[PDB]
Formats: C-alpha cells, structure tokens, sequence
C-alpha cells in the first residue's frame, strides 16, 4: 500500500481489465447496438485503424461491475488512475503486438452527478469528483513550465541535465561530477516545458440564486486540452478539488490559513 | 557537442561556394564584396538553396536551431576570413528568407522552439532604438582584467571569478564602454492576423 | 482567580448528574440524550442554554459569559476523551487517521476535532448595538443585532499542518490558530535530529484538517444611527457549522463573542497598539426575514384553509394594498398582478418573460411615490432609486476587493439583484441620456450586458420594472400630443405593456371626499373604518405565494374569440387617423394578464369573462383624455 490509502494497484488493474472485457456495450446494450463485443477493443480498433490517440470513458459503464471502484476512484483517483494507462497498454498489445506502443493516452471519466451546483459546496469534499456547469468567460494565452534544466562548463563539456520531483532539485560541485574541475554553471534554455493556462468560468444553468451574481471558478490546462474550446459556450467539468495556501504579505515567507481551491483538468463536454 | 556537425556542414557548404554556387557564378560574395568595405556584418541566405545542394540541413537547422545559431556566426567569420585580411571584428546578421511554411500565432506550444517558421500580422504601438552596451570587460581588481569574455547574456551578471590570478570573485573590476560589443535593435506589438 | 480542578468535576457532574424534567416525559437525561447523539455521529455541534446552567451553577453561570475561551477549551477536552458508548471508516478525516494507523510525537486529541458546542443565551438576550460595544467589551458573549451586507462564499481554514521529512517517516504536528505561520524546518525529530539522517520534511492534508471559513461583512440598522451621525460596520468570522447562515439582505441576529484581533505586518502603521479588531460568533438566529419569521424554509394548505373559505372576494385583497387614501383602485389590481405573475414555460424552446413593467406618467400631486416606497416595501425583494440617486454603474455591476479571496468579482447595482421580483424606479424622464438603453435591453428578459470589462458581462435578470415619471412644462397642452409634451424615446415607450398616465383635473366634489380621507391619518393610524375588513400584510404574503404553483393551460374554446376582441381593440383605435400607437404586442400582452390573474383563482378554470376585465383595462389604460 502506498503511504495515505488503503488500496493496490494491481487489484484495480485487474477488475478494471475484467471489467472491459466483461463488457457488450453493457451501458447501453444491457441498460438501454449489432455489437456483442467490448465498446473498447472496438475502439482500440477505431484508435488504430485511425491511430488518432485520446480515448474517453464515462463512469456509467463502471456500475455494471462492483460499485467499490467507483467508491475508491471517488476517493483517490489522483492515484489510481495510470493502472488503467497500463491496462489500456496491455489491450493494445491485444489489439496489435507491433501497434504504435509508445505514444500514451489520457483517461477521460465523467458523470458522478450534479453536486447541486456551484454555490453549496463544502470542506470535505476535498480531494474527490466533481462536475458542475455555467459559462465561460476568457482565452488567455498559454504558459511554459519547468521540468529539467541545461548546464554547462569549459574544460571537456559538462553538458548536462537534471529534473523536477515536484519542487525539490540537487546539484553537486559540478553536473555529471567527476573531480570538481569548476562550479556549477547554469543555463535555463536547452529544455523541457509543458503547457498550461488559466480560464475562468461562470454558474448559469438556471441553478442560480435569486437575486445574485454568480460566483464564479477558475480551472487550470496542461497540455492537449489547452484552448480545448472557444469562449462563449456552456460547457461541464470534470476534475478535483486541488488546493494550495497563499504567501501572506510577500515581503515575508509567512503563510496564510486560507487554502485556495481550484479544479484540474481532465475532460469537459462540448 | 551537437553542433560540429553543423560546423563540417556549412564548412563544406563555403568550400562549395567558394568555388562556384550557381552555375560558374555565385550569388552569396557580392553581398560580402560590398560587405568588404564597410562591414556592416550582414548576409542573408536563402533556405531553399540548402534544399538545393547541402540536401537537407532544414532538419538539422529547424528544430535546434537556437544551439545551432551561434555556431552559423564563426561559420560567417570562416567565411570573411578566407580572401580578406581579417579581425574578429566579423559578426553575424541573419535576414533568413526563401521558406516554404507559413503559420500562424494559434499552432503555437511548448514544443516548437528553435524553429524558423513564419508568420504575419499588423504593426502597432512601435517603440524606438533602445542601444546596448551588450559587453565589457570585468574580474577581480588586482592587474589583470582584461576580459573579451561571454558577458552577454540576457539575464545579464558582473560577477567573474578571474583569468590569471587566485583573487577575489565577489569585488569586481569596473565597466568598459569603449573597446566592448554594442548592438542596436528596437521592440514593438503585433496584431491577430 | 478559579481552579481547574473542582470546576472541573462540577462541570462533569453536570454533563451526568442531569436530568432536567422540564414538564412530563423528561426523566432521561437531555446532555446525556446528546451525548448519545454524538455516539451516533449523526449530531456535531451542542448548543447550550442558559436555562441548564442556570439551575446547576452560578459560576460558569456568570463565568464564562466573559472568558468563554477557556471554559469552552475545557469543555472540549472534558468531552472528547469520554467515550460512554462501532465503525471507523465513516468520516474522511476519521477514516483518513483510521488510514494512518492502520498504516501503523503524540497526537492531540484537538486533531479529532469530531464534534463541537455552541451556546444560546436566555430571556438573543437583548438588542445591544454595534455602536454601543463600548470598554467593556472583550471577551463577553454579547448579543446585538446587526444588518448583513456583501457575503461571500465557503472557505476552508486550517489548523494543524503535518510534514514528513521522507528519511525518517516523521509525522509532526504544527498546529495553528491564528491567520499567518510558517512551517518547520528540515527535521525537527530525534531520529531526523542533529544526526546527519535528514531531509526535508513536507506537507500532507491528508492527516491534516480543514474548517468552515466563512466571512461577510455587517452593516447597521439603519434606524438606531445617531441623529447626525452615518451607517457603521462590523466584521464577522463565523466558524464552525455555521457557514451559509446568512444572505444580503437578512435583518440577522448574531450572537457570539466580541473578540480582538492582531494584523501582523509592518511594525510602524500596524504594531502601534491600537486593536483593529473583529468579531466571533457561532449561532445566526435572524429574526427578520429569515427561516424562522417566514414559514415554507408560501405554500402550506392546512394551516391557511381556516381563513381561505373564511373569505370569498378579491376586491377585498384589492384595496388592502396602500389603504389609507382612496381612488386609483383599478391600478392597485393589476399592481397586485406584478406581484404574482407566474406565466412560465418553454414553448418550441423559446421562453417567455412573464414580469409585467408599467411606468406612471403625469404627476401634478398623485402619489406617485407613496405606492412605489410602499410596494417596495411589501414587496418581498425590492428596491428603489432615482433620476440622479445613482449612476450606470450604480444600476449595473461593479467591482471591488474581496475580502474572502481577493478575486476583484463584479457586484451588481439595484437592478442585478432585484431579479425574480420587482425593482422600482421613480422620475424616470430625469435618470440619464443613455440609461434608456440600459433599460431597452430589459425588455429582452435576462439580458444585462454591460461594458464594464466590456468582454461578454453576461447576467441573468428577471425582474420587472416599476416605472414611473412626470411630464414637462405642462401636462397635455391643448396642442401637444404624446412624444411631444414627453421627451422620453417612442421606442421604449413602445417596449411597455400597459402605459398609466395619471391626470386629476378639477372634480369639485372629490377633493373633499379626499380631504376626509387622508386627514384621518392622521389623527389617528388606520384609514378604513366599519366598512370592510382589510386584510394583514403578514397574511397577504402567503396568500400570493399560494396562487403562483398552477401554470393553467389556455380555453381554446375561447382562443376563436380571444382574436376577435384583439379585433375590436385593434379597430376601435384604427377608426381614426392619427390617435396615439395601437401595438401588434397586444396579442402577446393579454394572454400574459390572463393567467396570473387566473392564478388567484387557483383553478385552471380560465373563463370568457377573465379577460373581460382586462378588455377594458387595455381600453381605459389609452383614450385617457377624452373628456
Ligand atoms: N388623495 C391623497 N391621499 C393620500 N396622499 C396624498 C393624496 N394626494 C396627495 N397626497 C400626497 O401627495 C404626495 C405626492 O408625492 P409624489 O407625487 O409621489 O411625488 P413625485 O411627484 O415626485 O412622485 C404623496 O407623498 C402624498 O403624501
């Protein structure tokens, strides 16, 4: 078990995999298609035949097995999630051994329910899902960010490289050290960035309360699902409630007690 | 290092052109004839004519192009160096030109520097010269500071340790304005297309 | 001065020994009836009552109305390690530690937060004032009443923040109050101690808690305000359980505990000793238009049905709107109409607006602002405002800093938040040049772009209009015609559905007959005398609310006749040249007048003589200078 759950990888990558293969469109063929095979090698297939990556799932299928996997999805999908990456690398094997196995694809789930919408939310429902609605406001342009840096020298070449844990970087006398010949010499160009983008977003169902403005969100993007849509649309979200302090003052590193929300980014409906 | 593939390649390139480049003529020494006089450190040069006889550097010169860059300048100072009686005075300007790909402001991303692509617009709310003293010269106090080094960097830093002596790497020596680098350019905004 | 010790079993005693038998059926233990609602975890916070430790004690009777920061600590840790009465994975904070031991520098039990208690004084003790919390007030739980004004949303604080230094496993517990702190460093463990086996530790909200964190701001009463003097404001921080307890515009009252407070900052303006302080409470008990003073939180039956067959009439709810002159009933009625409507579909997709908006026009001394001031009054979410009283941006949107976030969010004038009611507006000619469009753009329900940011400035309203302003120099010159003695743009007059000019020329005997009425108001407070019974405001309420949930549907055994009097009205004023513009509208118009007046009948019963009122209103509402 890793640190804060209560769970295992494997044990989700297996029910998961049963789950698929234990599948006739059920969510629409049992519950509500010519088809009495998987909706997924199927769409391995219409991956392949095309080999235009990006699937997407929604979490309706998955009430036909166990619900706990919805439960403990729920809970920790921060975690659990890249076991179904895996998953879906073993059944493009299945579908094609010499297939194009080394370009990844996301998961896009959805559809737990409406919580109510976005006025009435609480604490606890802090690292879980959510999908709410209204409107969307801006197109602000897009952002690099780090992962790993260039570095230099002038006797022999150090050319070298290191990377981000997530905010925690080393360095030794020297880069690829070996009898500390110099300092260390940094450059911040020859390197790897990553895309992202702030978008504000509004509540305007009719979920309104009267009288009131609406009280509006604010979402991240990371790297093909930045300027996913065009301003001006009603589009639903689908994400965690992922938080971070605030630096009181600036002019000291002190912190604030107000932790601020905001969702990531994991698929929304056009 | 990358890019001494770059160097025997446009090393071979001027081999070639210093023969002929087209046809028993060439296209690319009458803009440095002219050069010879002033120099004024300017060539541009078509891209399709690397399509034509080096086969195919746009490869290698259109993604790591940045790294690629500088090294194209001592490649224009290899050039310059071989019929005139020459200093390191040379520099390199670049007008590239003779591109087929012509994109715009929306296919842009984290993956597409170094590049040469191409692109339009309008211009608007345009701002002046702004000079740079680029260079200079500065290392500890004692003798010996005299320092043609990489001093040009964008973030931009004082702080040497030395050349010759085991000295101080925090006080520095003072600025040069006179036997130095300084460059000249300007800064505007563009319009959607 | 007190000891923490035999306070500290009396208090005990009083969790046990407790058995308060207010009347019959009583004999089990009411703190102990609570305290096996906690062993359910069904029940997080107590409230407390005097009335128990009135009869226990008299100090903590009169103790801890001061402090009521240490009793109330005590309280807590004698409460959370008594465990009179499974499952451990219910709670995400529970199940979270219930994750971490199961997974295995001590623990406090104020992590297991788990359960909370408030208080509740008695004989809301009485009104205190904002202004009146004089030198004597720190730490005592004061109850005021106060004014809301500008809420903002759910925030989750913090109090205790874990690390993990990732070399040593170590969980540390850096708990925290106040608003601002810093981490730790490194490794301040034994194992991680001056031993080189460091690293770094790091931050998990997983074994780490959050709280409600609400804030809004309190503005005062606005009837208590010296006499020449202006509104002041308070600060609220209610924590606990208590977050959305409160909106803008609820005349609350809070009860809590005045407390002082330390921005920590620059040394020199701040850190001069002088207590920019703020407030606590835990318990919102809003006596004026809240959840206690309006039932439904109006559609209950039984309660009302006594007094529903007690009367049988309409004019009887006709004149009990304003009723302390007389004239002008057949406007009054078809007010009441604004106040109910409740024509909603979505025909073919397309949503129709059922707010009516009137405008008043003429005004050499009718009233004119008596029925707006009071309507808005009444009116359950209404609002008011003048020509020059605010400008475009007084009306619309705005914004400001946050004090929850900070986000700079817009906040809307008088009519953003006047929606799903009705705002007032009074001299509307004087209001401003491009304000008519600001109010062309009502007319397509819903619809309030603005600007401001001039991006999109999207806004859903859905309110009505009460218009109304006076003409020019003169009132109908014996020439003039209307878009001549008014100098209001045509196409918004053209945009209303009923237009209501209000002219009294010389009626020789109908002064006096006023003359007696409104001079009766003043000797006394009540106009109609043995005449009929008008009928209370409070019950007025619930008998609109009621009409509203019908939605009938529409006689088609009628609609072949609806067309022929949209007929003779459409003739009757084509038979002349030039009277003043019949509109295409009507036919729009009278079906929306129709059924909300249906919707006092409650019935579906739309009958051949409903709109044979309003044929009429339509008729008298032009033609109005005839005579
Ligand atoms: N018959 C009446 N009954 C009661 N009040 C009246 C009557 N006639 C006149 N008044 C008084 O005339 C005043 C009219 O003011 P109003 O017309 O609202 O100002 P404005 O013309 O600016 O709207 C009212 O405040 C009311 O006190």
């Amino acid at each position: 078990v890793v640190w804060g759950t209560n769970v295992v990888v494997s044990q989700c990558k297996s029910k998961f995999k049963s789950f698929i293969m234990r599948f006739i469109d059920p969510s629409a063929e049992q519950d509500e298609i010519d088809v009495n095979q998987p909706l997924y090698l199927q769409k391995l297939e219409e991956i392949h035949t095309l080999e235009e990556p990006y699937l997407n799932l929604n979490c309706a299928h998955l009430k036909t097995f166990d619900q706990d996997l919805y439960r403990q999805l729920i809970c920790y999908p921060q975690e659990v999630i890249p076991g179904f990456d895996m998953a879906i690398n073993e059944m493009f094997f299945e579908r094609y051994p010499a297939a194009l196995l080394e370009h990844q694809i996301q998961v896009r789930p959805f559809n737990a329910d409406k919580t109510r919408n976005m006025r009435s939310l609480n604490p606890e429902d802090m690292d879980q899902l959510i999908s709410i609605s209204g409107m969307v406001i801006r197109s602000s342009n897009v952002i690099p960010e780090m992962r790993e840096a260039f570095f230099s020298c002038n006797i022999c070449s150090f050319s070298t490289t290191v990377e981000v844990d997530r905010g925690r970087i080393n360095q030794p006398t020297l880069c690829t050290n070996c009898n500390t010949n110099h300092c260390f010499r940094l450059i911040h160009n020859r390197s790897e960035f990553t895309d992202k983008q702030l978008v504000k977003l509004q509540e305007s169902p009719d979920d309104m309360a009267a009288g009131q403005t609406p009280h509006n969100v604010l979402l991240y993007a990371h790297n093909d699902l930045v300027d996913k849509v065009q301003p001006g649309d009603r589009v639903t979200v689908t994400g965690i409630y992922r938080a971070t302090p605030l630096k009181t003052g600036g002019l000291s590193s002190s912190v604030k007690s107000v932790y601020k929300t905001h969702v990531d980014v994991v698929h929304f409906r056009k | 290092v990358k890019d001494e593939v770059g160097i025997r390649a446009q090393k071979l390139f001027q081999d070639f052109l210093e023969e002929f480049k087209e046809d028993g003529e060439i296209k690319y020494t009458r803009p440095a004839a002219s050069l010879e006089s002033p120099d004024r450190c300017t060539l541009e040069v078509s891209f399709e004519d690397v399509e034509k006889y080096d086969q195919n550097l746009a490869t290698a010169i259109i993604e790591e192009y940045y790294h690629i860059y500088p090294f194209l300048c001592q490649s224009v100072s290899n050039y310059v160096k071989d019929r005139i009686g020459l200093k390191t005075q040379k520099d390199c300007y670049v007008a590239f030109t003779e591109v087929p790909t012509r994109h715009k402001v929306r296919d842009l991303t984290t993956s597409k520097i170094g590049t040469l692509i191409r692109i339009s617009g309008q211009v608007v709310r345009t701002h002046p010269v702004h000079p740079e003293l680029v260079s200079g010269v500065f290392m500890c106090l004692d003798c010996q500071t005299e320092i043609r080094n990489v001093e040009q960097q964008f973030k931009f830093t004082n702080p040497t340790i030395c050349r010759n002596p085991v000295c101080s790497n925090r006080k520095r020596f003072m600025l040069d304005v006179e036997k130095s680098l300084f460059l000249d350019f300007q800064k505007i905004r563009i319009q959607e297309t | 001065r007190r000891d923490y010790a035999q306070d500290r079993e009396s208090i005990k005693t009083f969790l046990s020994e407790f058995c308060k038998c207010d009347d019959d059926g009583k004999k089990e233990f009411v703190y102990g009836s609570q305290l096996v609602k906690l062993a359910h975890r069904e029940q997080v916070l107590i409230t407390i009552d005097l009335d128990d430790l009135a009869e226990f004690n008299e100090s903590l009777a009169e103790a801890v109305v001061d402090n009521c920061r240490r009793y109330t600590s005590i309280f807590s840790d004698v409460i959370a390690e008594l465990l009179p009465s499974e499952v451990h994975a219910k709670d995400a904070l529970d199940v979270y530690i219930e994750h971490r031991l199961m997974m295995e520098n001590s623990f406090p039990s104020e992590l297991m937060k788990r359960f909370e208690v408030g208080f509740k004084p008695l004989s809301t003790e009485k009104a205190h004032s904002i202004r009146e919390v004089k030198a004597q007030h720190i730490g005592k739980l004061v109850t005021v009443r106060g004014i809301v004004t500008r809420c903002t949303e759910v925030k989750p604080m913090m109090v205790v923040a874990t690390y993990t230094c990732d070399r040593c496993g170590s969980e540390t517990y850096q708990p925290v109050n106040s608003l601002s702190f810093t981490p730790v460093h490194d490794c301040p463990s034994d194992d991680c101690r001056v031993n080189k086996a460091g690293g770094r530790l790091y931050l998990q909200t997983r074994g780490s808690k959050f709280v409600k964190f609400q804030e809004v701001k309190m503005q005062e009463h606005s009837d208590q305000v010296p006499v020449g003097h202006i509104p002041r404001s308070m600060t609220i921080m209610c924590r606990g359980e208590v977050t959305r307890m409160a909106q803008p515009g609820d005349h609350i009252v809070v009860s809590g505990v005045f407390l002082p407070l330390m921005r920590t900052g620059f040394a020199q303006m701040i850190q001069g000793l002088l207590s920019e302080t703020f407030l606590q409470a835990h318990r919102i008990i809003c006596i004026n238009k809240n959840d206690e003073i309006s039932d439904k939180d109006a559609e209950l039956t039984p309660e009302e049905l006594e007094e529903l067959a007690q009367d049988d009439f309409y004019e009887r709810l006709a004149t009990s709107l304003a009723p302390e002159i007389y004239g002008h009933l057949d406007v009054k009625k078809a007010l009441l109409l604004l106040l109910v409507g409740g024509v909603d579909k979505r025909p073919d997709g397309m949503k129709i607006r059922g707010n009516i908006n009137i405008c008043l026009m003429g005004d050499p001394g009718v009233a004119k602002s008596q029925l707006l001031g009071y309507i808005s009054r009444l009116a359950v979410r209404s609002q008011y405002t003048t020509g020059r009283g605010s400008s475009g941006v007084g009306l619309t949107a705005a914004v400001m800093k946050d004090p929850l976030t900070g986000e700079m969010t817009l906040e809307g004038g008088a009519l953003v938040l006047a929606d799903q009611g009705v705002c007032c507006i009074d001299e509307f000619d004087k209001m401003a040049d491009q304000d008519r469009t600001a109010i062309h753009e009502v007319m397509e329900q819903q619809t309030i772009s603005i600007a401001k940011a001039g991006i999109m400035t999207t806004l859903n309203a859905r309110v009505s209009i009460l218009a109304a302003a006076n003409p020019a120099f003169g009132r109908y010159n014996p020439r003039r015609t209307v878009e001549q003695n008014i100098q209001l743009p045509a196409a918004l007059l053209s945009r209303f559905d009923l237009l209501w000019l209000i002219q009294d020329k010389p009626d020789r005997d109908n002064d006096l007959r006023l003359a007696k009425h409104i001079t009766y108001v003043h000797s006394h407070s009540k106009q109609p005398p043995t005449r009929v019974k008008a009928l209370d405001m409070n019950l007025m309420r619930r008998y609109i609310n009621l009409c509203k949930r019908k939605n009938p549907t529409i006689p088609d055994e009628l609609t072949d006749y609806i067309v022929g009097a949209y007929v003779e009205l459409r003739r009757e004023a084509r038979n002349q040249k030039d009277m003043t513009f019949t509109s295409a509208r009507n036919l729009l118009g009278i079906l929306r007048l129709s059924t909300a007046l249906a919707r006092l009948r409650l019935s579906d019963s739309v009958e051949k003589d409903d709109v044979a009122e309003a044929l009429r209103l339509l008729e008298m509402s032009k033609d109005s200078l005839n005579q």
